[PDB]
């Protein structure tokens, strides 16, 4: 045998690091110590077939590094070391700074005198990387708890997707899956490095070029995915929607449109109300005063039964079709290279690649990330490409879709379970203080007459209900609705998110932070603003594998510990490999893994901390009473554990939720006990409890179907590579979104050879069907209200339709579109200074990643091979600019923004290129965020001391993509 | 014999392969610095038995040609290496006549080794300076032996690295060729006749390394 694998057990994991979710082979040493011996993929996952990148493929030297935290560790106030404590005294005196903070700060009624029963004094950051079990947890632990200010990666990654894509289709998530991106004839990528950031994906991009697919990348670099495709475009930072809007034009003009998909099954033909209006970059009800628009104002045209007016004809000169053209007829080429930088040949040359796919039997793809979502236009970045996919019907299709690549590998799963301040888990929002009971919460969800519109959203007070029971099985939901804590209905919802938490915690308005498997001490836009801004905290709770910027923000560049009164507690977590629980990839495949090693040291799962944390809070309430006690009293924690430790498979099967009594439910009977089979089954009378109501399926009488590794398929699952019998997908396993658009009206497939669902005897075969009912009697956005792919989609903060609005901090002085230069709704802090067109801060910056390292590189950092190929923070810049400053390639150059400055290796290229906007050259500098001062030695810091705090009026996500830098040759 | 068949018409430089070498054989990581490139570390050396090589090749319109090599030993059907070692002591350089794995031992620290790296065309041998041991790719002989892939084969997602039997191997090769040529018409297999590891280069394949074919 191999000697290294011979006395070592087998087990089956996901890897640790992006949302692909490939499989892991784990062989761990039998007894003893117990640790890994190899780690290396899973020959028999249908994602990578046993490949991995150098990331998954490096998981034994992150798991088996004798860097990692192997105690609890205290940092007394003003302290310049760290004291190895126990478990016992750390837990134990968390509890107690939560409680002293809790009861100093609760807050029953607001200033309006309405009940909101919160804390404003603690926030949380955290986690993606996170078990679904532990997710779930933690956001009910800290909700118990009276919080609000709860927020983890999606608000700073892809939180812009949710509303964009919720806006257009119904649901914010990936439409397809990894192993569908084969049945494509044309791939477009942008603001996506594909084969850097999601490797094995180019498994399937590749295979889908073998088939004939054109590859198309957009991006401001050339990069390692550039490299394999066909076209490659260069795009300026943050002009992605002139290049957006102008394949709109090109596709209405030359009429490359899907007639009767765009007819049918999006809101083409529906009639826009008189008050709608645009002119000169802002659109009719714009309040300047409050930055903010009457979105009343973009209403539709209603019939006496309050359904939307359609004109199936598309004339009326109100149709969303016809107000679309004359939209976008500014959008001509020459303004749309003349702003972009990319040449009118090029843009043809996508444009026509692109839209071919127009025609019904040709499918398209966008694969997007952070190069579209981390803008002040972030959102509507994401609205114009769902728009074009809407127009050439590539939205139900296998080979088609928005496949929107969400980062880490259980972030789909975190913003699932409400770890954001606007969401519960299952996308309920949080209730605001004018929701004063579960009877105005429930009436806030709107209704449709339309008897085409399934309105899936109408059955919500199921879901409330059964959540509510999760947490509160002994009380009546409108009872346990006043246990949870509510936001101010007065304030815009970017209040409660992430860069305001930052502001108020400058301004010394927190007490406390959970910083839990987040580094914001590196991840954060405006690094210095959060190093300063911790040191406005009494209190600190560090969660993590390593020693980090974060844990030691006190001993960091320019501080003086004696000066920093935080206390700080780090606890050591353990590593994925460690642990069991489940983790949901992009496509939502919620994945089972399963423990090899032992722990490390004396770490602990996430789960065992958080749980023996909140038993200590419960017990200090119990002895010496306190605020509210009643929501930590009363939540079922009964459910979360089994031998003294938490349980993921008690949780799982309590997120799919269970009966809590015999109940008569669809027709069918079951007994009290049984677990529910689908959320088509969960009740609001109190019959049913289900932590998640996605989840309802996932875990029934049948078995944990997460855990089923079955490749077997039929031949028309076979043939575009459903695999819907490996792990489960939400919801109730539907692998392709919106698949109802994907058949004619009688229930034929548009490209048969490439069915995902058909019409046959009686029976939809293929993927689940994405809503019932027989073929033509239903619209095939089941998640709308109206049931229709909205071209216009009147609900986003800074109109219907996409415009294009320089960066904050932008190379230009005018709009070529408007009057309107930047968003006129953009989240911006007061008294924060942006550089438009300043000749200190000439160049554009903009921050990205590289294929070796993971986020800030907290984990690669300590990974020597990782850091033996990616050893330093560097500068990508061109020849052009490279000659314009006197730099060479090798050379340490300083990189400067209003908010900072670092030093970095000059890598001067001719994957960069000017871009000649308005007849000028205008140069860009480019960053990895990937580097941080503990580790390693000459490695350098975050790219995110340059970054601005301020962006998207939606979602509040930071301009990390496109702002203004100077660098000058050291 | 066993035969890599490289197709880098389908390489991301991903460095999975990288990577993998290191952790399945557990060889220690160098000191790097960057110079002004990805590459890294920027030389086979005897703790390095597989770098990628990256090299931008100019092309008029907006983007590059960016040529990709994973560099390994090519465990060649007549090795001069083993030629060359056998004058000083047979057995410091030995072939398994099974897989066609060509293999140094611990005895090339008894041999000139400066001599034999000269031997190879491909500029592959590195020498331990204490030991003055020979290290190179082993073709995981162990793995194959045991019916598993090499690592930097399994690792691999795009299907660039190919492993199995020469005539399965040199059948794909061929097969892949024609399929290649329609988007890189300048395609050509890497000394297809004299070795185990035949790359497929999309171009001149002197551009994706000097020492890239004899
Ligand atoms: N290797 C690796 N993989 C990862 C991660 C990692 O750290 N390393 N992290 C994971 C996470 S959390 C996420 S969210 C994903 C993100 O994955 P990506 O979004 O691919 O990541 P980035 O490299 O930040 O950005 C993608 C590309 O956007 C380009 N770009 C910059 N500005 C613009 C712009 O204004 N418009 C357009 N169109 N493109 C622009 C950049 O040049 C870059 O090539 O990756 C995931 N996977
Ligand atoms: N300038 C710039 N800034 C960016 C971005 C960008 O492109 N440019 N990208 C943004 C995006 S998309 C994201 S997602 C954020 C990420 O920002 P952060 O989340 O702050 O990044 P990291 O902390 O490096 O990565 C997640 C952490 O999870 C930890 N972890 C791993 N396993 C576990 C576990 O089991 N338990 C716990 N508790 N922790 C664990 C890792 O050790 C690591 O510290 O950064 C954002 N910041
Ligand atoms: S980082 Fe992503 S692509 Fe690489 S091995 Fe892990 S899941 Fe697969
Ligand atoms: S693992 Fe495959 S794709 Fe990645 S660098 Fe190596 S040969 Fe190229
Ligand atoms: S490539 Fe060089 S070291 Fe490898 S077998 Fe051939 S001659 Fe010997
Ligand atoms: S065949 Fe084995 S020893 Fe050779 S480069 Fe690949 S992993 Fe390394
Ligand atoms: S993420
Ligand atoms: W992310």
């Amino acid at each position: 045998e191999l000697q290294k694998l011979q006395w070592a057990k087998q087990t089956t994991s996901i890897c640790c690091y992006c949302a692909v979710g490939c499989g892991l082979i784990v062989h761990t040493a039998k007894d003893g110590q117990g640790r890994a011996v190899n780690v290396e993929g899973d020959p028999d996952h249908p994602i990578n077939e046993g490949s991995l990148c150098p990331k998954g493929a490096s998981i034994f030297q992150l798991g088996e590094n004798d860097q990692r935290g192997t105690q609890p560790l205290y940092r007394a106030p003003f302290s310049d070391t760290w004291k190895p404590v126990t478990w016992d005294f750390a837990l134990t005196e968390i509890a107690k700074r939560i409680k002293k903070t809790r009861d100093a700060s609760f807050t029953e009624k607001n200033a309006a005198g309405d009940l909101v029963n919160r804390t404003e004094a603690i926030a949380s950051f955290g986690s993606a990387a996170m078990d679904n079990e532990e997710c779930w947890a933690y956001g009910n632990i800290l909700r118990s708890l009276g919080l609000v200010y709860i927020e983890h990666q999606a608000r700073i990654c892809h939180s812009p997707t949710v509303p964009a894509l919720a806006e257009s289709f119904g649901r914010g998530a990936m439409t397809n899956h990894w192993n569908d991106l084969a049945n494509s004839d044309c791939i477009l990528i942008m603001g996506s490095n594909a084969a850097e950031n999601h490797p094995i994906a180019f498994k399937w991009v590749l295979r889908a070029k073998d088939k004939g697919a054109t590859l198309i990348h957009v991006d401001p670099r050339f990069t390692r995915t550039s490299a394999r495709c066909d076209v490659y475009a260069p795009i300026r930072s943050g002009a992605d929607i002139p290049f957006l809007g102008g394949l709109i034009k090109y596709i209405l003009d030359n009429k490359l449109y899907f007639t009767d998909y765009v007819r049918e099954y999006t809101n083409a033909s529906l009639i826009v109300g008189e008050k709608f209006s645009f002119k000169d970059g802002l659109f009719s009800g714009y309040d300047a005063a409050n930055k903010k628009y009457d979105k009343s104002m973009w209403a539709f045209e209603l019939d006496a039964n309050g359904v939307p007016k359609r004109d199936p004809a598309l004339k009326h000169p109100r149709c969303v079709i016809n107000l679309l053209k004359k939209h976008y007829e500014r959008y001509n080429l020459d303004k749309v290279a003349a702003i972009t930088g990319t040449s009118k040949e090029q843009l043809q040359q996508v444009y026509k690649a692109y839209a071919a796919t127009g025609k019904p039997d040709k499918a398209g793809t966008i694969m997007y990330a952070m190069g579209w979502t981390q803008h002040s236009v972030g959102v509507q970045n994401i609205r114009a490409m769902a728009m074009i996919q809407l127009l050439l019907g590539n939205i139900g299709v296998a080979g088609g879709g928005v496949n929107a690549l969400r980062g880490e590998s259980n972030v789909q799963g975190s913003t699932d379970q409400g770890l954001l301040a606007h969401i519960w888990p299952g996308y309920n929002p949080v209730p605001n203080s004018k929701a004063a009971t579960l009877e105005l919460y429930n009436a806030a969800t709107p209704q449709s007459k339309d008897p085409m519109s399934v309105n899936w959203w109408q059955n919500r007070p199921k879901y409330v209900a059964s959540y509510l029971k999760a947490l509160y099985p002994d009380e009546e939901p409108a009872a346990a609705y006043d246990y949870l804590p509510r936001i101010d209905a007065g304030r815009k919802l970017t209040d409660y998110f992430w860069l305001n938490i930052f502001e108020k915690m400058d301004k010394g308005e927190f007490k406390g932070l959970f910083a839990w498997g987040m580094n914001p001490a590196c991840g954060g836009a405006n690094a210095n603003k959060n190093r300063k801004a911790m040191g406005k905290l009494e209190w600190l709770v560090n969660v993590n594998l390593f020693e980090n910027e974060t844990s030691s923000f006190w001993k960091g560049p320019g501080m003086n510990p004696a000066e920093i009164g935080t206390e700080v507690f780090f606890l050591p977590c353990c590593v994925s490999i460690e642990k069991e629980g489940s983790v949901a990839n992009s496509g939502r495949w919620m994945q089972w893994r399963y423990r090899g090693p032992k722990p490390y040291a004396e770490t602990k799962p996430d789960g065992d901390i958080m749980l023996d944390m909140f038993k200590k809070v419960r017990e200090l309430y119990a002895k010496e009473g306190g605020a509210y006690p009643a929501p930590i009293a009363k939540l079922n924690i009964a459910d979360w554990e089994e031998h003294n430790e938490f349980s993921p498979t008690k949780v799982a099967k309590l997120m799919n939720g269970y009966f809590l009594k015999d109940t008569e439910v669809g027709g069918k009977q079951f007994k009290k006990g049984q677990q529910v089979p689908s959320f088509a089954f969960l009740t609001a009378d109190g019959s049913t409890c289900s932590g998640n109501w996605l989840h309802a399926g996932s875990f029934t009488d049948a078995g944990n179907l997460m855990a089923r590794r079955d490749k077997t398929q039929t031949p028309e699952q076979a043939r575009i590579g459903l695999f819907p019998n490996w792990s489960f997908c939400w919801p109730v396993n539907r692998r392709i979104l919106y698949n109802r658009a994907s058949v004619d009206k009688t229930g034929k497939p548009w490209n048969p050879a490439k069915a995902v669902i058909e019409w046959k005897d009686g029976k939809w075969v293929g993927d689940v069907v994405d809503g019932g009912g027989d073929p033509g009697t239903k619209h095939p956005f089941i998640m709308q209200t109206h049931g229709f792919g909205a071209l216009y989609g009147p609900g986003r903060e800074e109109g219907p339709f996409p415009e294009h609005y320089e960066p904050l901090e932008c190379p230009v002085s005018k709009n070529p579109f408007s009057k309107q230069l930047h968003n006129p709704v953009a989240f911006q802090i007061e008294g924060e200074k942006k550089a438009v067109c300043d000749p200190r801060y000439p160049f554009i910056g903009t921050t990205y990643r590289v294929t070796e390292h993971w986020q800030t590189g907290l984990m690669t950092r300590r990974c020597a091979w990782l850091v033996e190929a990616e050893p330093q923070i560097f500068c990508e810049i061109s020849k052009e600019l490279a000659k314009l400053r006197g730099i060479g390639n090798g050379d340490t150059v300083k990189v400067s923004s209003l908010r900072g400055a670092l030093e970095a290796v000059a890598i001067v290229t001719e994957r960069i290129r000017p871009f000649k906007i308005e007849g000028v050259d205008v140069h860009m500098v480019g960053l990895p965020w990937h580097y941080g001062w503990m580790v390693p030695k000459n490695g350098g810091d975050t790219a995110n001391l340059l970054t601005p705090s301020a962006g998207d009026p939606n979602t509040g996500i930071p301009e990390t993509k496109a702002f203004m830098v100077d660098v000058r040759k050291v | 014999g066993k035969m890599f068949f490289v197709d880098l018409s389908r390489c991301t430089a991903c460095r999975g392969c990288q990577i993998a070498c290191k952790q399945w054989k557990n060889l220690p990581a160098e000191e790097t610095r960057n110079t002004g490139s990805h590459q890294n570390p920027p030389d086979l050396s005897y703790v390095t038995l597989k770098t990628v090589r990256f090299t931008e090749k100019s092309r008029k319109g907006p983007g590059i040609d960016w040529l990709f090599f994973p560099e390994q030993c090519r465990h060649c059907v007549e090795p001069p290496c083993k030629g060359q070692a056998d004058v000083d002591l047979e057995g410091a350089v030995v072939k398994d006549e099974t897989t066609g794995a060509v293999l140094f031992t611990e005895l090339t620290a008894k041999v000139d080794g400066e001599s034999v790296r000269s031997a190879c065309p491909y500029d592959i041998p590195r020498i331990d300076p204490v030991t003055k041991r020979l290290s190179k790719c082993d073709m995981c002989n162990d793995r194959v032996q045991n019916g598993l892939l090499p690592a930097c084969v399994k690792t691999c997602p795009t299907g660039t690295m190919n492993f199995g039997d020469e005539q399965e191997m040199l059948a794909l090769a061929e097969k892949r060729l024609a399929e290649v040529k329609k988007t890189y018409p300048g395609a050509v297999l890497g000394d297809p006749n004299d070795v185990r590891v035949v790359y497929l280069f999309t171009r001149d394949p002197k551009d994706f390394y000097e020492h890239a074919v004899a």
